[PDB]
DNA sequence: TGGAGAATCCCGGTGCCGAGGCCGCTCAATTGGTCGTAGACAGCTCTAGCACCGCTTAAACGCACGTACGCGCTGTCCCCCGCGTTTTAACCGCCAAGGGGACTACTCCCTAGTCTCCAGGCACGTGTCAGATATATACATCC
DNA sequence: GGATGTATATATCTGACACGTGCCTGGAGACTAGGGAGTATCCCCTTGGCGGTTAAAACGCGGGGGACAGCGCGTACGTGCGTTTAAGCGGTGCTAGAGCTGTCTACGACCAATTGAGCGGCCTCGGCACCGGGATTCTCCA
């Protein structure tokens, strides 16, 4: 529990620097944590549905690949 | 071949004093065709993923769970299971 | 001494747009993935490659969102990003 | 033989099980199609049809109309969060848009 | 004489055109625009009436959605007036 | 030059339907360009679907398939 | 398990002789080939179903390439496919 | 009795397998039948697209003074070309990074 | 804030065309039996996943300072909204030529199916070359 | 004009890429069979034109309100430095369960006959669009 604080403020800062952001507000980090939680909830929910259809108890990389391919967020490099 | 009379039957089951126009019937027929294509394509894809050549009711159930949002998916799985249970026992 | 406020941010932009490495540390993201997955199915197993796929997708999504957030803040004649820029970008994409 | 009973009748459904079965055969989805999959999919399509039609009839009753026009279907789909999420990349013809003026445009 | 303040007739038009279902662009100029766009791809091409109506409905829905996103981009910049920078911002965020 | 038939009051009405209160004077040229780009993208796929079927008439289903091709699905013209 | 690794390596040595490739880049290339194959085959299947045909010919693949691939890419891909089909039919 | 076994790719002048594409089209549940020229055409299109990606990836590797193509070079190859970015708009390349772009309003005067 | 006037809502009458119901009939769904194979089920193996521990160290965290920047306020002037008038051409009705979509028959060639077999491709093993790293010199920026 | 971040050049290590070899299995050759589609009048319907008329668009003018530039201020991020803390790497241990194989049996494809459900066509009457009159908000100005 409370693992959303493990996505630290310097990690969000580094992602913003990769996105080209020069200056960041202090209220950005909670919003980014909520955005990341919503995105991960959607993708992990789809991948859990995929791995429970196949009668497995293990979530594979291909399950995540199809979960992202359903949402139009196709990811290369994992056998997709 | 259209879904017009079945949509009319569902409408008279739900709203017995309310009719429907021709353009609204065309839109509802297109909706049924689109949702059918979505669920059947997802079921075909999930059969191809798990090395199966058969679309069972489990494939349609997990396709409904993947496509439809939460309460709609829960209810649609409920009437699907109810209809399959009624069909097998009778 | 002390550099001016903004130049180290520009060097951070140059050294993080030149690199490919994962900006989020592996163990907190992995624990977040198993915390989210516990709400759907109990007692799950996770491959390492599944968590790395989730991390690559999440980092790409957040970097693209921060790009749209940056250009939203520039449109409002600002160089500082705010949560309203994130909310506007998520509305225009259709995520909200 | 015996009396010919419809597969939709023994499933308690109004949508055709046989037509959905023959569309799953001829749609080139899989090599084989099970018995309970058309029953499940007909139940799902009947439920979603009833979900749109109930809110469409409520919207037609709100506008003092006996029949359902496309404007009522657009109100029914877009006013429900799950139906707007399901049909977010769908344009209803002759459907219009909702009344939505932002608060900064109204006079003070 | 009698003169309404600027914005009253605009809000009245907003309520009137958001209540209605009708097509807003004239039919025959749009039909000529469809044929001059299609003659760049294939000469001596005929059109059903329903095809032109489908194009007009899709184009009007696309333009109304784009104008909604453009309006929110303009409100984001503390403005009521929409300029081309708002449209360019909306098509940049959507990916067009 | 029938892009000028997409008149400025028509663009004003489309902005009124989108809830736009006040409109600049350079909006109309950009809206005509956006409409031309969108109509070119849909009409090119519709012409491709017509030419595959070996026909001279663009049908409503060609437009519906062209709009479903880039995720702009239209309900009310068949399917 | 089958992959396009030797084929991508053959094309790479055909176009860049003194240039190698890594395993992750080869996995991305394999995923790219699979994605493009699935897209063109699905569009050809939709074209066959819309025109009430039960076969996929070179015409359906050509129309799918024109519908999916952008302009100059589509033109050069149709040229390459037509050249390969003419070379395949000329040689028995 | 039988003649010499010549592959279908060598008759087409291609490097991608015609036979594998024919098998994947037949078992992919795409249509009831698959024509003879369709795997040849599809293998040619896939080989051309692979050649375009590998052209721009090798140029990106040469510009960074490296004789091996990493995913960063593939990301540069796809995103630096307009048509390949249009083809791969909804595609995320793992270990690919981003293009270096800093807005002009953020740069110092 | 009261009042004039404009826009809008409500009520009633009228006509129309389209939705809804009825009927013949044909064609697609139903029924019953057969057959072969996909998949449920049991079992086993060994692979990868989870839990724990030490350490050392990069990175996160907390705090202090100050300066860049968001934001509110003010002025101004220009550009767009509102409205009356004139021009334009869209819309409706009607009428023909005529290109072209839809149906039908037949006949042929293209493609599924099968047997046999062999060579391309996959798995495994090994040496060896391309980055990564470390350090001194000097070029490029920073304030 | 003095102080740091980083090209640039030379040595060394290492591990992952690439090539060689052996089996094996899936593609290819040859043949047959049968059915999909390619090619050869008819009525819908698409385009082209004319006339009236009238709704909408273009145009011009006035003015008002909103975009935009300048300015001050106060605060909240950036940057830097010292302390802490837990990520990361390496290693061990163990146990669930992913994946493969074998058996057999239930279930879905398939075919033939039957028959009723749904579809095209046709007829009818009522829901709704429209027009006119009059009452009810509703905005702007003195």
């Amino acid at each position: 529990r409370d693992n959303i604080q493990g996505i630290t403020k310097p990690a969000i800062r580094r992602l913003a620097r990769r996105g080209g952001v020069k200056r960041i507000s202090g209220l950005i980090y909670e919003e980014t944590r909520g955005v990341l939680k919503v995105f991960l909830e959607n993708v992990i929910r789809d991948a859990v549905t995929y791995t429970e259809h196949a009668k497995r108890k293990t979530v594979t990389a291909m399950d995540v690949v199809y979960a992202l391919k359903r949402q139009g967020r196709t990811l290369y490099g994992f056998g997709g | 071949e259209s879904y017009a009379i079945y949509v009319y039957k569902v409408l008279k089951q739900v709203h017995p004093d309310t009719g429907i126009s021709s353009k609204a019937m065309s839109i509802m027929n297109s909706f049924v065709n689109d949702v059918f294509e979505r669920i059947a394509g997802e079921a075909s894809r999930l059969a191809h993923y798990n090395k199966r050549s058969t679309i069972t009711s489990r494939e349609i159930q997990t396709a409904v769970r993947l496509l439809l949002p939460g309460e709609l998916a829960k209810h649609a799985v409920s009437e699907g299971t109810k209809a399959v249970t009624k069909y097998t026992s009778a | 001494h002390r550099y001016r406020p903004g130049t180290v941010a520009l060097r951070e932009i140059r050294r993080y747009q030149k690199s490919t490495e994962l900006l989020i540390r592996k163990l907190p993201f992995q624990r977040l993935v198993r915390e989210i997955a516990q709400d759907f199915k109990t007692d799950l197993r996770f491959q390492s490659s599944a968590v790395m796929a989730l991390q690559e997708a999440s980092e790409a999504y957040l970097v693209g969102l921060f790009e749209d957030t940056n250009l939203c803040a520039i449109h409002a004649k600002r160089v500082t990003i705010m949560p309203k820029d994130i909310q506007l970008a998520r509305r225009i994409r259709g995520e909200r | 033989r015996a009396k010919a009973k419809t597969r939709s009748s023994r499933a308690g459904l109004q949508f055709p099980v046989g037509r959905v079965h023959r569309l799953l055969r001829k749609g080139n989805y899989a090599e084989r199609v099970g018995a309970g999959a058309p029953v499940y999919l007909a139940a799902v399509l009947e439920y979603l049809t009833a979900e749109i039609l109930e809110l469409a009839g409520n919207a037609a009753r709100d506008n003092k109309k006996t029949r359902i026009i496309p404007r009522h279907l657009q109100l029914a789909v877009r006013n429900d969060e799950e139906l707007n999420k399901l049909l977010g990349r769908v344009t209803i013809a002759q459907g219009g848009v909702l009344p939505n003026i932002q608060s900064v445009l109204l006079p003070k």
